[PDB]
RNA sequence: UAGUGGCCUACCAUGGUUUCAACGGGUAACGGGGAAUAAGGGUUCGAUUCCGGAGAGGGAGCCUGAGAAACGGCUACCACAUCCAAGGAAGGCAGCAGGCGCGCAAAUUACCCAAUCCUAAUUCAGGGAGGUAGUGACAAUAAAUAACGAUACAGGGCCCAUUCGGGUCUUGUAAUUGGAAUGAGUACAAUGUAAAUACCUUAACGAGGAACAAUUGGAGGGCAAGUCUGGUGCCAGCAGCCGCGGUAAUUCCAGCUCCAAUAGCGUAUAUUAAAGUUGUUGCAGUUAAAAAGCUCGUAGUUGAACUUUGGGCCCGGUUGGCCGGUCGGAU
C-alpha cells in the first residue's frame, strides 16, 4: 500500500558486519575417500550416544 | 539426418530423499563395498528393478509357456553367469527374492579384495583405476566391471605394470637413480 | 445407481460430462482459454528483461514490519508495468534506474510470496550480471 | 622389442578384385606399435610378393597394450594394386604422388566466374583492350 | 513430390538387407528393373555387404565395369540392379553360380549352386493374354514376356526356364500336392505343400500350407510360389528348408554347436 | 481432362447436411511413426533424424519437359530492397556458413568427396546431399581428486584381574615421519585420418597436502543436519508454506562445525505422478460446494420371463502317471 517508504538503510547490516575471515584450515578429502570418513565418524568408532547418535554436538 | 543414437538413463533417484533410515543402510554399503557416491548404490537398484519387474511379468504368465519358459531360463541363466544367482536357486520365483548386496559382491573392486590381492576394497578400487589387475589377458580399470563366473579364477596382476612383472614403475625409477647418483662421482 | 450413466453404449454421455465438468479444474481453463498468452506480464515465459523505471519501498504486510525493497519496470516485449523485488541484503544498491534487469517468477505460479504486497517477480541479473554474484562479490557491476 | 609376431585371420581369396584380404591380428607385446611399413614386408614374405602389391589400413590398438588387430590385402601384382587401390592408400605407400589441386572454394570460385563466360573468351580480351579507350 | 524420388535413406530400407545403421545415412536405391523395390537385394548389397567381396560402393563399381557378374546368363554394370527371388547370379571368376532364394527368418541366402542348375530358374506366371495379331503370351514374376507358351498354361503356375534361350522348357500346375516357397508376408520363406485353395470373389484367395513336421499356416495366394511336386524340389534349396524352428528349438540347436 | 466426376456449360428436377452437434468461431493446430510420466486405468507432449503433406516475401499466370502450376525457371501485379554516368539494369538464404533484427531463448563466413549414396554421355567429373573438425555442462555412459606401512595416541575385544594394567585382538585421532602407485598435463614416435585433430598404444618427462587445493545448496518444522560463538535490535533481511527478527535470534549478516547430493548443484516457467482434488475402473451432493419449485416430454441411455434340455455311445488327443528304473529323458 506504501510503495514511498524510505530506501535509506539498504544494505545496513552486511556493511554494518566485522569483517571476520576464514581460518585456512587443512582441506578434506574428496569423492570415495570422503564417503570413506563419514562412514568411519557414522559407524565404525560409534560416537558417544545420549540415547541417539547427535552430529554436529554442542560443548 | 543420421539415424538417432540411442542412450538410456542408467539410474533411478529414491522417492522421498530425506528418509534417515535408507541413507543409514546406503552409507553402510558405500563403507563396506567403497563406493564413491550414492548413485552407484541407485545404479543397482535401478537393474534390480527392471530383472525384478522382468520376472513379475513372465510369473502373471502359465508355467509351460513359450515366452516364460524362453525369457525365464534366459533371465536365470544370465544371472548365474554373473554369479548372483546361486546354482541352487533356478525357479524364478528365487530370482524377485534377490537384495541389492548380491549384486555388489560380485563386481570388481571387491572380488579383488576377496581373491587377496589388495587387502581393502579402497586399495582395490586405486589398482584397478591404477591399471594394475587385469582379467585373463587384459587389463580392466572399471571397479563396476561385474565378474562372470568363467572369469575369477584368471584375475591376477597384469603382464603390463609392477607387482606382475615389467619396468618398477614411475617413482622407483627416480628413487633408483637419485640414490645411485648420489654414491658415485 | 451412482448418479452416472452405467450402459455399454452410454461412452458419449460420459466423455461430454467429463469435458464439461473439466472447465471446473483450474490448470484446465487456464490452459485453455490460453490465460498465459492472453494475459499474464511475462506472456507464458519463464523470464523476462526490463528497464527499471523506479524504486518502490512497499511496506510489509501483518504482523511483519519491513520496507521491502522493489522497482517498477517496464518490460522490453510488450510495455507492461510491473513490480519486482530486488532479494538479498543491500541489493537495491546495484540496481539504479534505466538499467536493464532480467526478472523471474517468485515461485508460486504467480501468486505473491510471503509478505510483500502484490509483487509476483524478482531481480535475477542487472545490466547482463547476476544479482548472486554482485552480492557474493565475484564479478563487477558494469559501467553501463 | 620382443616376439614381434604376425597372424592373418579370416583370408578371403578374392579373384574379382584380384587379391587376397585377411584380418591382421599382432601380438606384440612390450612393444607400442608396428609400423604399417613393416606389417607390409612381414606379409610379403609369407605371401610371397612384393611391398608395392601389400596393403594395410584400419589399425586400432587393444585397451591396455598387446594386440593390435587392423585389416591387410595383398593383390597379385603391382600393376594390379596401382589400378584397383585407391589413390590416398598409394601415397602412403609412396607409389603415386599428390596432385597439387587449388583448394575447394577456389576451384569453386573459379567455375563460377567461367560460368559468366560464354564461348572462349578471345573476343571478349580483345575488347578489353579497346575498352579503356572506345 | 513433382516427380520420382532417386534417394532412399537408410531407416526407410527394406529391413531384410541388414544394413548398418550408423555407417551411413542414405542406403542404395534399387535402379526400375525386373523386381519390385522392395522385394529386390542391389548387387551392390549381395557383392559388398553379403559376400564381402567388396568393401565398398567404389569397389562394388570396379567388380561391375570388369564384365564378370552376371544376373540370369547377361552382364550388368548397375550397382543398384534390381535383382530377386529366383535368380541366378553368376562370377565367372571363382566359377561360384548362386540362386537368390529366402532362408527361413526371411532374408536373402547365400545358396551356391552347381553350374548345370544355373542353366535355369523357375517364374511364376503373373498373367496369361492374347497379345497383338492374335499371339498369346505368358507374363513372369520378373517380368518375362514369353509368347506361344502351353495352352495349358493358366495363372498362378510356375515356368521353367533356359535363360540362354529365354523359353518354357517344363511347367508346373498350381494344384493341391503341390510343392509351395512363400515369397512374403510372416510366413516368408517357409516351404511346404498345398492343402487346399479358399476362393472369395472379389478378395483375396488363401492357400492353406501344411509343412515336413505337420504345421499348418495360411497365406494369401498373391504370396505362394509353386516349386515342384510332393519331395521333389525343382530348384535345390537351401540349409533348412523352410522348416521354421522355435525360439526354443532353434536354441537347442545352437547348444549342439555350442560343444566346440 | 490422362482419365472418372457439377470439373465446367445448357436444359430439367428440388434436392443435400444437421442435437449420433451440421454450419459457424477459436487453435500460442502441419498429420502420423512416436516422446514424457507410468500399479492398473489414464494425463500431457510430438516445430524437430523416418514416412506423408504444403511452401519458397505475398498472390496469380505459364514456358520447357515423362514428370513442375518449379521459384538457386520465366511473366505480371503487390510489398521490400540493390546499382546507375538517371537513359536504364538487376533482384528473392523457410540450402551451407554468416550478418542484422527480434527476443528468456540457440555454433564456424573452417577442411574434404576418403565413407554414405545420388546425378550425368558416366569406373575417371560433380555433389555445403553427406562426411570431418571447430563452437557446444541440451541430454546420456563410464569415472580422478588418493592408497598402504610403522612408531603414534584415545581407547575399546577377550585372555594376566595384583589396585601394578602385558598393549594383549585391533580400531579411531596427531599441523609425526616412511618408501611405493598414478593419469590430469606436456611430449619422441608410431597408430588413427582424404589430410589432420582426438581417442587407443607408448619412449622421455610429470602428487607431498601451502599443493594437481570440488562444488552447489542447507542446518526450527515439513526435511538429513547445531537453544555453538560474534553482529543487528520488527530495522536490515529471511521465509515455496508454517513462520522468524522489537537486546541471551536454534530462522537475518557472518565465523566455526555439521548435513545432503556431487562434476555437478540451485533457481524460474511449463508438464506428469502425488490427484479417488475430474473419479470408466473410481469422488461428492441432509448439515462441509452441490438434488432442478413441481410435473409433462422428444432425442439419448436403459428395459421382466419364455424356444434342444438331458441321457446313452464311440473315437482319436494333452498333462500328471504307474515302474522315470542312471535323481535327466523314454514307452
Ligand atoms: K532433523
Ligand atoms: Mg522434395
Ligand atoms: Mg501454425
Ligand atoms: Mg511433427
Ligand atoms: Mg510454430
Ligand atoms: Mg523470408
Ligand atoms: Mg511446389
Ligand atoms: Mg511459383
Ligand atoms: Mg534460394
Ligand atoms: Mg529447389
Ligand atoms: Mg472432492
Amino acid at each position: 500500500a506504501k510503495v514511498h517508504g524510505s530506501l535509506a538503510r539498504a544494505g545496513k547490516v552486511k556493511s554494518q558486519t566485522p569483517k571476520v575471515e576464514k581460518t585456512e584450515k587443512p582441506k578434506k578429502p574428496k569423492g570415495r575417500a570422503y564417503k570413506r570418513l563419514l562412514y568411519t565418524r557414522r559407524f565404525v568408532n560409534v560416537t558417544l550416544v545420549n540415547g541417539k547418535r547427535r552430529m554436529n554436538p554442542g560443548p | 539426418p543420421r539415424a538417432p543414437r540411442t542412450y538410456s538413463k542408467t539410474y533411478s533417484t529414491p522417492k522421498r530423499p530425506y528418509e534417515s533410515s535408507r541413507l543409514d543402510a546406503e552409507l553402510k554399503l558405500a563403507g563396506e563395498f567403497g563406493l564413491k557416491n550414492k548413485k552407484e548404490i541407485y545404479r543397482i537398484s535401478f537393474q534390480l528393478s527392471k530383472i525384478r519387474r522382468a520376472a513379475r511379468d513372465l510369473l502373471t504368465r502359465d508355467e509351460k509357456d513359450p515366452k516364460r519358459l524362453f525369457e525365464g531360463n534366459a533371465l536365470i541363466r544370465r544371472l548365474v553367469r554373473v554369479g548372483v544367482l546361486s546354482e541352487d536357486k533356478k525357479k524364478l520365483d528365487y530370482v524377485l527374492a534377490l537384495k541389492v548386496e548380491d549384486f555388489l559382491e560380485r563386481r570388481l573392486q571387491t572380488q579383488v579384495y576377496k581373491l587377496g590381492l589388495a587387502k581393502s576394497v579402497h586399495h582395490a578400487r586405486v589398482l584397478i583405476t591404477q591399471r594394475h589387475i587385469a582379467v585373463g589377458k587384459q587389463i580392466v580399470n572399471i571397479p563396476s566391471f561385474m565378474v562372470r563366473l568363467d572369469s575369477e579364477k584368471h584375475i591376477d596382476f597384469a603382464p603390463t605394470s609392477p607387482f606382475g612383472g615389467a619396468r618398477p614403475g614411475r617413482v622407483a625409477r627416480r628413487n633408483a637413480a637419485r640414490k645411485a647418483e648420489a654414491s658415485g662421482e | 445407481g451412482k448418479g452416472k450413466p452405467r450402459g455399454l453404449n452410454s461412452a458419449r454421455k460420459l466423455r461430454v460430462h467429463r469435458r464439461n465438468n473439466r472447465w471446473a479444474e483450474n490448470n484446465y481453463k487456464k490452459r485453455l482459454l490460453g490465460t498465459a498468452f492472453k494475459s499474464s506480464p511475462f506472456g507464458g515465459s519463464s523470464h523476462a528483461k526490463g528497464i527499471v523505471l523506479e524504486k518502490l519501498g512497499i511496506e510489509s504486510k501483518q504482523p511483519n514490519s519491513a520496507i521491502r525493497k522493489c522497482v517498477r519496470v517496464q518490460l522490453i516485449k510488450n510495455g507492461k508495468k510491473v513490480t519486482a523485488f530486488v532479494p538479498n541484503d543491500g541489493c537495491l544498491n546495484f540496481v539504479d534506474e534505466n538499467d536493464e534487469v532480467l526478472l523471474a517468477g517468485f515461485g508460486r505460479k504467480g501468486k505473491a510470496k510471503g509478505d510483500i504486497p502484490g509483487v509476483r517477480f524478482k531481480v535475477v541479473k542487472v545490466s547482463g550480471v547476476s544479482l548472486l554474484a554482485l552480492w557474493k562479490e565475484k564479478k563487477e557491476k558494469p559501467r553501463s | 622389442s620382443d616376439a614381434v609376431t604376425i597372424r592373418t585371420r579370416k583370408v578371403i581369396s578374392n579373384p574379382l578384385l584380384a587379391r587376397k584380404q585377411f584380418v591382421v591380428d599382432v601380438l606384440h607385446p612390450n612393444r607400442a606399435n608396428v609400423s604399417k611399413d613393416e606389417l607390409r614386408e612381414k606379409l610379403a614374405e609369407v605371401y610371397k610378393a612384393e611391398k608395392d602389391a601389400v596393403s594395410v589400413f584400419g589399425f586400432r590398438t587393444q585397451f591396455g597394450g598387446g594386440k593390435s588387430v587392423g585389416f591387410g590385402l595383398v593383390y597379385n601384382s603391382v600393376a594390379e594394386a596401382k589400378k584397383f587401390e585407391p589413390t590416398y592408400r598409394l601415397v602412403r605407400y609412396g607409389l603415386a604422388e599428390k596432385v597439387e589441386k587449388a583448394s575447394r572454394q577456389q576451384r569453386k570460385q573459379k567455375k563460377n566466374r567461367d560460368k559468366k563466360i560464354f564461348g572462349t573468351g578471345k573476343r571478349l580480351a580483345k575488347k578489353v583492350a579497346r575498352r579503356n579507350a572506345d | 513430390a513433382r516427380g520420382p524420388k532417386k534417394h532412399l535413406k537408410r531407416l526407410a530400407a527394406p529391413h531384410h538387407w541388414l544394413l548398418d545403421k550408423l555407417s551411413g545415412c542414405y542406403a542404395p536405391r534399387p535402379s526400375a528393373g525386373p523386381h519390385k523395390l522392395r522385394e529386390s537385394l542391389p548387387l551392390i548389397v549381395f557383392l559388398r555387404n553379403r559376400l564381402k567381396y567388396a568393401l565398398n560402393g567404389r569397389e562394388v563399381k570396379a567388380i561391375l565395369m570388369q564384365r564378370h557378374v552376371k544376373v540370369d546368363g547377361k552382364v550388368r554394370t548397375d550397382t543398384t540392379y534390381p535383382a530377386g527371388f529366383m535368380d541366378v547370379i553368376t562370377l565367372d571368376a571363382t566359377n561360384e553360380n548362386f540362386r537368390l532364394v529366402y532362408d527361413v527368418k526371411g532374408r536373402f541366402a547365400v545358396h551356391r549352386i552347381t553350374d548345370e542348375e544355373a542353366s535355369y530358374k523357375l517364374g511364376k506366371v503373373k498373367k496369361v493374354q492374347l497379345g497383338k495379331k492374335g499371339v498369346p503370351y505368358v507374363v513372369t514374376h520378373d517380368g518375362r514376356t514369353i509368347r506361344y507358351p502351353d495352352p495349358n498354361i493358366k495363372v498362378n503356375d510356375t515356368v521353367k526356364i533356359d535363360l540362354a534361350s529365354g523359353k518354357i522348357t517344363d511347367f508346373i500346375k498350381f494344384d493341391a500336392g503341390k510343392l509351395v516357397y512363400v515369397t512374403g508376408g510372416r510366413n516368408l520363406g517357409r516351404i511346404g505343400t498345398i492343402v487346399h485353395k479358399e476362393r472369395h470373389d472379389g478378395g483375396f484367395d488363401l492357400v492353406h500350407i501344411k509343412d515336413s513336421l505337420d504345421n499348418t499356416f495360411v497365406t494369401r495366394l498373391n504370396n505362394v510360389f509353386v516349386i515342384g511336386e510332393q519331395g521333389k524340389p525343382y530348384i535345390s534349396l537351401p540349409k533348412g528348408k523352410g522348416i521354421k524352428l522355435s525360439i526354443a528349438e532353434e536354441r537347442d540347436r545352437r547348444r549342439a554347436q555350442q560343444g566346440l
